[PDB]
């Protein structure tokens, strides 16, 4: 019932610092893995346990790196200290035996891990909902809301709309990766635009109430800040839109 | 201990069949499976196999060849929800340590069944500058390629379902904070169909 659970599910953090991962395998399982993930290399394996006795460390890299289970119900992966090649998701799997034999492993939900040079570069999401056109309505008895978040890094963030305070699926689609506002420098800020698709009758409504949302994953409490701005932590950015008849 | 796997993505159409592959050159594998990933998830199972055969489940059939070293996925009638990168994990006996293909992406587009290719022109809300065209319900067998500069952004073609009527479409979205765009010419590097709008 309950998978692997992974945390944290987002790591924002400057270079130097040491970064721990923590994971929770399923109730039994006495098998418990370590994966890293990257666009390069691929899904690779860093190190596997049994009843707590590490068995393959092949894959994990120098000292830098460091894995245990104190005990069964309980794995951490520390990086001290951190540096950007270890950007990745960072993936905890568990089994048993004989799933092994079957080659069943369960995986968690990951860890995005981000380590940057600075956190000067670190900006939250700027958030805009444009409202539909009216040709859309009158050539379509349906209306289609657009929601654009732009300038954010690092690429972080997760969009979703509300529709009278509840949030809707149905009628939605999210850019599956966002792109680089400017691909020509080695980093770069991002954007990503999302779309919900109402009946024209809906949206003529005037009580009806639209809001884009998109959480961003950047500092935290502990991270230093010395900089004149707003502080780009974790946080949520939106705009909105009402229902109109004219 | 690598293994070999084109990164794709390969896109195809609602229904098409669809081939996916691995190759290795270590014998010592003797097993292998496949694993299934959406996007920002962890992979599942989905496939495995012993030595040489072919299982088939529903809709999907598995084959490994020891001579060839070679291991191939196939989904027959692709559905949307089969969206995802597929990694082929292949292991020996004596660890089971699992070694990964960097996996293939794939893209199965919706069956849109009634297209009415147009591009709309969206207004700021509250008060922004920046215009922001649509281009919407055209067929899948479309393609949206990028603006030639970069002061015109554009997102690739994604599809919504409004369960509610069981209907579903289309849409790219191009904005630019430049006074010389326009909507019209604003998918100009792309090939469009037909229809086209303006107020």
């Amino acid at each position: 019932d309950a998978g692997v659970i992974q945390s944290p599910r987002h790591e924002v953090t400057e270079m130097g610092q040491q970064v721990t991962l923590r994971c929770k395998p399923i109730s039994g399982h006495d098998y418990l893995f370590w994966y890293r993930q990257t666009m390069m290399r691929g899904l690779e394996l860093l190190i596997y346990f049994n009843n707590n006795v590490p068995i393959d460390d092949s894959g994990m890299p120098e000292d830098r790196f460091s894995a245990k289970m104190p005990n069964a119900s309980f794995s951490t992966l520390k990086i001290q200290p951190s540096e950007p090649r270890d950007s990745a998701v960072y993936f905890c799997a568990s089994s048993l035996w004989e799933k092994l034999a079957k080659n069943i492993q369960y995986f968690g939900a990951g860890t995005r891990l981000s380590v940057l040079e600075d956190l000067k570069n670190v900006f939250p999401p700027e958030v805009a909902v444009f409202e539909p056109s009216e040709a859309e309505i009158s050539h379509t008895q349906k209306a289609t809301l657009v929601c654009l978040a732009t300038g954010f890094y690092p690429d972080h963030v997760e969009l979703s709309w509300w529709v009278n305070g509840k949030e809707v699926h149905s009628g939605v689609c999210t850019d599956p990766q966002p792109l680089k506002e400017q691909p020509a420098l080695n980093d770069s800020r991002y954007a990503l635009s999302s779309r919900l698709r109402v009946s024209a009758t809906f949206w003529q409504d005037p009580r009806n109430h639209f809001r884009c949302q998109v959480q961003f994953y950047g500092l935290s409490e502990n991270d230093e800040w010395t900089q004149d701005r707003a502080k780009p932590v974790t946080q949520i950015v939106s705009a909105e839109a009402w229902g109109r008849a004219d | 201990k690598e293994v070999e796997q084109d990164p794709g993505p390969l896109s195809v159409p609602e229904g098409a069949i669809v081939s996916l592959n691995c190759t290795y050159s270590n014998s010592a594998f003797q097993y292998f499976m496949w694993y299934r990933q959406y996007s920002r998830k962890g992979p599942e199972l989905l496939m495995y196999t012993y030595s040489s055969g072919n299982k088939e489940d529903g809709r999907f059939t598995a084959q490994v060849d020891k001579s060839s070293k070679y291991i191939s996925l196939f989904i027959r009638d692709s559905q949307p929800s089969d969206s995802a990168t597929y990694l082929c994990a292949m292991r020996g006996d004596s660890s089971y340590k699992l070694i990964f293909g960097s996996g293939t992406r794939l893209l199965v587009r919706p069956d849109i069944q009634n297209p009415d290719p147009a591009v709309y022109q969206l207004r700021d809300s509250k008060s922004s500058d920046k215009s922001v065209c649509l281009f919407t319900d055209f067929d899948s067998q479309t393609n949206v390629s990028q603006s030639k500069d970069s002061d015109v952004y554009i997102t690739d073609k994604c599809v919504l379902d409004m369960r509610s009527m069981d209907f579903k479409s289309n849409s790219a979205v191009a904005w630019s904070n430049k006074s010389d765009f326009a909507c019209a010419n604003a998918f100009n590097n792309s090939i469009i169909p037909e229809d086209t709008f303006f107020p």
